[PDB]
C-alpha cells in the first residue's frame, strides 16, 4: 500500500545519504586486524598441550 | 539483487491469445524451478503452472492445462507463458514467482501473501 | 579316547588274578584266564555255562551263552564258536569309518569359519558406538552363543578322538573328569545356542505386535539366553551321574538323561517356529496392502531363527539317522558364518559405518 | 500514485547500486595475494557430549569459555562443563519446540525460546536453590529464531513474525521494535561493543541496526536464497553470513558492500551455523551434509573440515579465547573440536 | 588439591543426579508418539481437534489410546511461510494432513495437492510418514448431488475417470459420489506414490470431522508406521 | 540334538573296532 511504499522509498533515501568507503580500504582492515592478532589464534596455530584445556 | 520483472499482460478480447514474459536476475536461473500464479480480482493467490530445473517436467492447475504453456530459456533467464484461447474468468494479475531453494523438488511457498522470491506481476483483461 | 574297552579288559584281568590268588584245593578244572572270563575251578563232571560277557553286550545279535565241559585232565575246547553265538556280525562296518571321518572333517571346517567370521562380527559390534541397541546386544549374544557352540565341538573333538598322544589312556579319574566336563560344556553351549536363536525371534515378535515394548525385556532374555540353559544342564548332570555314570558322557543310553536335553530344545525349536509364522503373516500382511521381496525376506529370517531345525524335529526317526546328521550338523555347522554375513557384513547400517570409518583414516 | 513511487524507488535502487560499483574498484582476492596460506587445518574432537534425546537445534558459548549451555528438541536446556564433560544443569523447558539459546555475559541467566513465541529467562544462581523461570517475554506473533543478551536486564530477540525486538527482563516490555524485513528473520549478531546488530532474513538481505534508538542503517542484498545464519567480524567492521543458495559472504559496513563469497562447486547444500576465529582469518561454517568446514576469510579457500556428525550441523561456536569450536548436530551429539 | 577435590566430587555428584533424571525423562520420552496436526483453517481440522479433546504459537492436546500416549500438536500464532519451522516436525511419527474435498474462493483442493506435493517432497521430510484425512465427505454426498459442482471443470481429467476396482463404497451411497472421492483420493496417491521410495507411506482416509473412529484411525496409522519401521531396521522391506 | 547323536555313534563305532580287534586277536 501507500504506506509500506512511502517507508520503503524514506528507508531507501536514508540508505542514500550515508558516507563512503574504499573497499581497498576495508580490506587493508581486515588484513591488517588478521595480521596483527594472528598469534593470540589458537585454532590458527595451534597452542602446545601444556596449556591445552582440552587434553 | 534477487528481482524478476513481468511483461506483456493488457486488455484483451475472450477468445484471443496474450503472451506474459518473465526477466529475471540476481540469481542462476538453471538450478532453480520456477512458476507462474495469479490472483483474480477480490479473491486470493491460486497456482496456475510450475517448470523445473531444465523444463522438463510441466504441470498446471486443472481449469488451465490444454490452453496455456510454459518454457523457460536459461540463455535468456527468461519465463514464458502462452495463454491462447483466453476466457473470461482469467481477468487476474499475474505473478512470476520463483523457488526459494535451489536444487530442491519440494519447493514450499509460492502463493503467500508476503512471498519474497516474486515479481510484481501483470494485469491481464478480458472483457467485451 | 574310547579305550574304556582296554580298562575293562584289565579291570576283568585282575578280576582273575585276584580271586585265583589263593590255593587252597586244587580242583580237576583248576582256573585259568581264557575266553575273557573270571573262570572258577570246578570238579569232575560238572558243566560251567556262563552267558557271553557283559562288557560286548552292546556287541552282540544274539542272548547267547558259552558252555564248558569239565574233565579230568581240565577243559578241553569251547563247545559253541563265540562268533557264531555272540559274535560281531558286522562285516560292512569296516568302510563306515571314512563316512564318519568325512563329517568329522566338513562339520569342523564349518564351525572353523564360522568361528573366524562370528568374532570379528562381534568386534564390529563391539566398537563401534552407533551400534549399540538392544537389537545389536541380541546380535551379539547370539554370535557369542554360536561361538560358544563352535569351541565346545571343537574342545570335544580334541578330547575324544585325538591322535597326538600315545593313547595310553590311564585309569587315573581325573582325565575322566576332564573329559566329562567337557561333554557338560558341549550339552550347556548348545542349549544355550537354541535358546538364543529362541529369543531372536521372541524379540522380533515383541517388536511387532507389542507396540511399547517392556523397559526391563533385555535382562529377561539375557535369563532365557543364559540362565535357562544352566538349570537343564544341572539336571542332566545329576541324571548323569545318578542313573548312568557309565564312563565319559559320550554316549546315551538311558532314556531319562536324553530326554533332559532333548526336551527344551524341542520346545524351543516349536516355539521358534510359530512365532516365524506369525512373523510372515505380519510381513504378508504389510507386503500386500510383490511376493518375490517376502520370498527374499523369508529366506533371510531362516538363519536367523534356525527354523531349518524344525525340519527334523517333527519327523520321525527311521532314516538310520544318517540323513539328519548330513543335514544338520554338516549343513548347520555354517549357520553361524551364514548369520554374520546376512546381519554383520551386508547389513547397510555397519557397512555404512564401516566405509566412514575407513575414509575417516 | 504508486507506480510513479514504485519508478522512483527503482532509480534510488539504481543510485545505490551505481555508489557500490564506484567503491568497488579493487576486490578482496586481488589485494590478499601478496599472504601466504594458512595451510591445511587439522581439527580434533577432544570432547563429545551426549545426554540429549532428540536433535540439537541451539548451542551457546559461555563467557568463561568453559560452561556451554544447548537446546534439544525434547525440551532439554543442558548447561555443561566442556572440560571435565560433566552437566552442570538440566532444565526441563515448558514448550519442547525450542529453536534457540543464549547465555548471559554475567552468567547468572540463561534464555531460550522457539514456536511458543515466547522468550523464556531462567535464573540460574537459585538463591533458593534451583532454576526458576525468572521471565517469560511475550509480544511475538511468529516463532523465537535466535535470542542475544545485550546485559542482565536486556535481550534482543528475533521472530518469524518479520521482527526483532529488543526487550527489559525487569519490566517485561518491549524497548524497542525493529522492522523493515519480508521475510522470517532467522539470525541475529551482536557487535562486540553491543552498539549495533545485524540480522539476516528470509527475504535473502542482511540488515544493520542500531540498537539505542531502533532503525535500519544499512541493508546487504548479495544473497539469493534465504539466510539461516550471520555473524559478526572479531573488530566489529564486517560480518559474514551463510544461506541455502550454499555460499557464505562477506560484508563490510563501511564500503556498505559484499567483499567475498565463500562456495565449492561439490557444495549444494545450504549452510546452516556460521562463526569467525578470534582473529577472524578462519570462517567456520556447518553445513546440512553432514559436516562443517573451514575456510580462510581472506583466501576464499577451505582450510580445513571438520567431519564428525551423522546428521546435520545445526550450531556452531567457538569460545571467546579462541581454543575451542563447538558443534551442535541432529543427531544429538555436541562434539567439541581443537587443534593438533 | 585439597581445595579442588571436595567441588570435583560435587561436581560427579550432579552429574549423577542429572544422568538419573534424564534417563527418567528418557523413559518417558520413547513412549509417546507426536503428532503435527497441519491443514487449512477451512477444513475440520478444529472441529477434528476439538472432538478429540473431549496468542500462543503452538497449540497442544494430550490423547491416550489403549494405554498408548499420543502428543498432538497444532500450528497457532504463525505466519503461512511454512518453509523453516516445517523442519521442527521431521521426528514426528506422522503429520496428520486434513484436506476439505471441496472445490467457493477457489482452487482450494489444488492449494491442498500443492501442499502435500510440498510436503512429500522435502528433504528433512521425506522420512516422516503422512496420514491424510479426506475430511467434510458430507459436502462431497450433497454437492455432487444437487446437480452441478466445481470438480468436473477444475479437474478435466474427472471425465475420462473410472471408479478403482479395489473401491469399498458405503453401501447405499451414488455411484457419483464414490466416484468423486475415490477421484481425490488417486489425486493425492497420484504424488504420494510417484516418489515414496519405501521411506515413508502415505494412509488417506474419508473422514467427516464428526465421529468417533478418527482417532482409532491415528492409533491404528501409528502402528503401522512403528512396525514398518521396526520391519526396516532388519532389512525385511 | 545332531552333535550328540553323532558323538554318540563315532564312539560306539570306535568301541567296535577296538573289540573287534581284541577279538582277532585273541582268536
Amino acid at each position: 500500500s501507500i504506506a509500506q511504499a512511502r517507508k520503503l522509498v524514506e528507508q531507501l533515501k536514508m540508505e542514500a545519504n550515508i558516507d563512503r568507503i574504499k573497499v581497498s580500504k576495508a580490506a587493508a582492515d581486515l588484513m591488517a586486524y588478521c595480521e596483527a592478532h594472528a598469534k593470540e589464534d589458537p585454532l590458527l596455530t595451534p597452542v602446545p598441550a601444556s596449556e591445552n584445556p582440552f587434553r | 539483487q534477487v528481482q524478476l520483472q513481468e511483461s506483456g499482460g493488457g486488455l484483451v478480447q475472450p477468445g484471443g491469445s496474450l503472451r506474459l514474459s518473465c526477466a529475471a536476475s540476481g540469481f542462476t536461473f538453471s538450478n532453480y524451478k520456477m512458476n507462474w500464479v495469479r490472483q483474480a480480482p477480490g479473491k486470493g493467490l491460486e497456482w496456475v503452472s510450475d517448470i523445473s530445473q531444465s523444463g522438463a517436467s510441466i504441470s498446471y492447475t486443472g481449469s488451465v492445462k490444454g490452453r496455456f504453456t510454459i518454457s523457460r530459456d536459461n540463455a535468456k533467464n527468461t519465463l514464458y507463458l502462452q495463454m491462447n484461447s483466453l476466457k473470461p474468468e482469467d481477468t487476474a494479475v499475474y505473478y512470476c514467482a520463483r523457488c526459494p531453494a535451489p536444487f530442491t523438488r519440494d519447493c514450499f511457498d509460492v502463493t503467500s501473501t508476503t512471498y519474497a522470491y516474486r515479481g510484481q506481476g501483470t494485469q491481464v483483461t478480458v472483457s467485451s | 579316547e574310547c579305550r574304556f574297552h582296554l580298562e575293562i579288559q584289565e579291570e576283568e584281568t585282575k578280576c582273575a588274578e585276584l580271586l585265583r590268588s589263593q590255593t587252597e584245593k586244587h580242583k580237576a578244572c583248576s582256573g585259568v584266564w581264557d575266553n575273557i572270563t573270571c573262570w572258577r575251578p570246578a570238579n569232575v563232571g560238572e558243566t560251567v555255562t556262563v552267558p557271553c560277557p557283559k562288557v560286548f553286550s552292546n556287541f552282540y545279535s544274539k542272548a547267547g551263552n558259552i558252555s564248558k565241559n569239565c574233565t579230568s585232565d581240565g577243559w578241553s575246547e569251547t563247545f559253541p564258536d563265540f562268533v557264531d553265538a555272540c559274535g560281531y556280525s558286522d562285516p560292512e562296518d569296516e568302510s563306515k569309518i571314512t563316512f564318519y571321518i568325512l563329517v568329522k572333517a566338513i562339520y569342523t571346517l564349518g564351525y572353523s569359519v564360522s568361528l573366524m567370521s562370528l568374532a570379528t562380527g562381534s568386534i564390529i559390534l563391539c566398537l563401534f558406538r552407533k551400534l549399540h541397541c538392544t537389537r545389536n546386544y541380541i546380535h551379539l549374544n547370539l554370535f557369542l552363543s554360536f561361538i560358544l557352540r563352535a569351541i565346545s565341538v571343537l574342545v570335544k573333538d580334541d578330547v575324544l578322538y585325538s591322535s597326538s598322544g600315545t593313547l595310553h589312556c590311564p585309569d587315573q579319574p581325573s582325565s575322566w573328569v576332564g573329559c566329562k566336563l567337557s561333554l557338560v560344556f558341549l550339552q550347556y553351549c548348545i542349549m544355550a545356542n537354541f535358546f538364543w536363536l529362541l529369543v531372536e525371534g521372541l524379540y522380533l515378535h515383541t517388536l511387532l505386535v507389542a507396540m511399547l515394548p517392556p523397559r526391563r525385556c533385555f535382562l529377561a532374555y539375557l535369563l532365557i539366553g543364559w540362565g535357562l540353559p544352566t538349570v537343564c544342564i544341572g539336571a542332566w548332570t545329576a541324571a548323569r551321574l545318578y542313573l548312568e555314570d557309565t564312563g565319559c558322557w559320550d554316549t546315551n543310553d538311558h532314556s531319562v538323561p536324553w530326554w533332559v536335553i532333548r526336551i527344551p530344545i524341542l520346545i524351543s525349536i516349536i516355539v521358534n517356529f510359530v512365532l516365524f509364522i506369525s512373523i510372515i503373516r505380519i510381513l504378508l500382511q504389510k507386503l500386500t496392502s510383490q511376493y518375490k521381496r517376502l520370498a527374499k525376506s523369508t529366506l533371510l529370517l531362516i538363519p536367523l531363527f534356525g527354523v531349518h531345525y524344525m525340519v527334523f524335529a517333527v519327523f520321525p526317526i527311521s532314516i538310520s539317522s544318517k540323513y539328519q546328521i548330513l543335514f544338520e550338523l554338516c549343513l548347520g555347522s555354517f549357520q553361524g558364518l551364514v548369520v554374520a554375513v546376512l546381519y554383520c557384513f551386508l547389513n547397510s547400517e555397519v557397512q555404512c559405518e564401516l566405509k566412514r570409518k575407513w575414509r575417516s583414516r | 500514485e504508486l507506480d510513479q513511487l514504485r519508478q522512483e524507488a527503482e532509480q534510488l535502487k539504481n543510485q545505490i547500486r551505481d555508489a557500490r560499483k564506484a567503491c568497488a574498484d579493487a576486490t578482496l582476492s586481488q589485494i590478499t595475494n601478496n599472504i601466504d596460506p594458512v595451510g591445511r587445518i587439522q581439527m580434533r574432537t577432544r570432547r563429545t557430549l551426549r545426554g540429549h534425546l532428540a536433535k540439537i537445534y541451539a548451542m551457546h558459548w559461555g563467557t568463561d569459555s568453559r560452561l556451554l549451555v544447548s537446546a534439544s528438541q525434547d525440551g532439554k536446556l543442558i548447561i555443561w562443563d566442556s572440560y571435565t564433560t560433566n552437566k552442570v544443569h538440566a532444565i526441563p523447558l515448558r514448550s519442547s519446540w525450542v529453536m534457540t539459546c543464549a547465555y548471559a555475559p554475567s552468567g547468572n541467566y540463561v534464555a531460550c525460546g522457539g514456536l511458543d513465541n515466547i522468550c523464556s529467562i531462567y535464573n540460574l544462581k537459585t538463591r533458593e536453590g534451583n532454576v526458576r523461570v525468572s521471565r517469560e517475554l511475550a509480544g511475538h506473533t511468529g516463532y523465537l529464531s535466535c535470542c542475544r543478551f545485550l546485559d542482565d536486564n536486556q535481550i534482543v530477540t528475533s521472530s518469524g513474525d518479520t521482527t526483532c525486538a529488543l526487550w527489559d527482563i525487569e519490566t517485561g516490555q518491549q524497548t524497542t521494535t525493529f522492522t523493515g524485513h519480508t521475510g522470517d528473520v532467522m539470525s541475529l549478531s551482536l557487535a562486540p561493543d553491543t552498539r549495533l546488530f545485524v540480522s539476516g532474513a528470509c527475504d535473502a538481505s542482511a540488515k544493520l541496526w542500531d540498537v539505542r534508538e531502533g532503525m535500519c542503517r544499512q541493508t546487504f542484498t548479495g544473497h539469493e536464497s534465504d539466510i539461516n545464519a550471520i555473524c559478526f567480524f572479531p573488530n566489529g567492521n564486517a560480518f559474514a553470513t551463510g544461506s541455502d543458495d550454499a555460499t557464505c559472504r562477506l560484508f563490510d559496513l563501511r564500503a556498505d558492500q559484499e567483499l567475498m563469497t565463500y562456495s565449492h562447486d561439490n557444495i549444494i547444500c545450504g549452510i546452516t551455523s556460521v562463526s569467525f576465529s578470534k582473529s577472524g582469518r578462519l570462517l567456520l561454517a556447518g553445513y546440512d551434509d553432514f559436516n562443517c568446514n573451514v575456510w580462510d576469510a581472506l583466501k576464499a579457500d577451505r582450510a580445513g573440515v571438520l567431519a564428525g556428525h551423522d546428521n546435520r550441523v545445526s550450531c556452531l561456536g567457538v569460545t571467546d579465547d579462541g581454543m575451542a569450536v563447538a558443534t551442535g548436530s541432529w543427531d544429538s551429539f555436541l562434539k567439541i573440536w581443537n587443534g593438533s | 588439591t585439597e581445595d579442588q577435590r571436595n567441588e570435583e566430587k560435587a561436581q560427579r555428584e550432579a552429574n549423577k543426579k542429572i544422568e538419573k533424571q534424564l534417563q527418567k525423562d528418557k523413559q518417558v520420552y520413547r513412549a509417546t508418539h507426536r503428532l503435527l496436526l497441519l491443514g487449512a483453517g477451512e477444513s475440520g481440522k478444529n472441529t477434528i481437534v476439538k472432538q478429540m479433546r473431549i496468542t500462543s504459537g503452538i497449540f497442544e492436546t494430550k490423547f491416550q489410546v489403549d494405554k498408548v500416549n499420543f502428543h498432538m500438536f497444532d500450528v497457532g500464532a504463525q505466519r503461512d511461510e511454512r518453509r523453516k519451522w516445517i523442519q521442527c516436525f521431521n521426528d514426528v511419527t506422522a503429520i496428520i494432513f486434513v484436506v476439505a474435498s471441496s472445490s467457493n474462493q477457489t482452487n482450494r483442493l489444488q492449494a491442498a495437492l500443492k501442499l502435500f506435493d510440498s510436503i512429500w517432497n522435502n528433504k528433512w521430510l521425506r522420512d516422516t510418514s503422512v496420514i491424510l484425512f479426506l475430511n467434510k465427505q458430507d459436502l462431497l454426498a450433497e454437492k455432487v448431488l444437487a446437480g452441478k459442482s466445481k470438480i468436473e471443470d477444475y479437474f478435466p481429467e474427472f471425465a475420462r475417470y473410472t471408479t478403482p476396482e479395489d473401491a469399498t463404497p458405503e453401501p447405499g451411497e451414488d455411484p457419483r459420489v464414490t466416484r468423486a472421492k475415490y477421484f481425490i483420493r488417486d489425486e493425492f496417491l497420484r504424488i504420494s506414490t510417484a516418489s515414496g521410495d519405501g521411506r515413508h507411506y502415505c494412509y488417506p482416509h474419508f473422514t467427516c470431522s464428526v465421529d468417533t473412529e478418527n482417532i482409532r484411525r491415528v492409533f491404528n496409522d501409528c502402528r503401522d508406521i512403528i512396525q514398518r519401521m521396526h520391519l526396516r531396521q532388519y532389512e525385511l522391506l | 540334538h545332531s552333535d550328540g547323536i553323532f558323538t554318540d555313534s563315532y564312539s560306539r563305532y570306535r568301541k567296535q573296532m577296538a573289540v573287534k580287534k581284541y577279538l582277532a586277536a585273541v582268536l
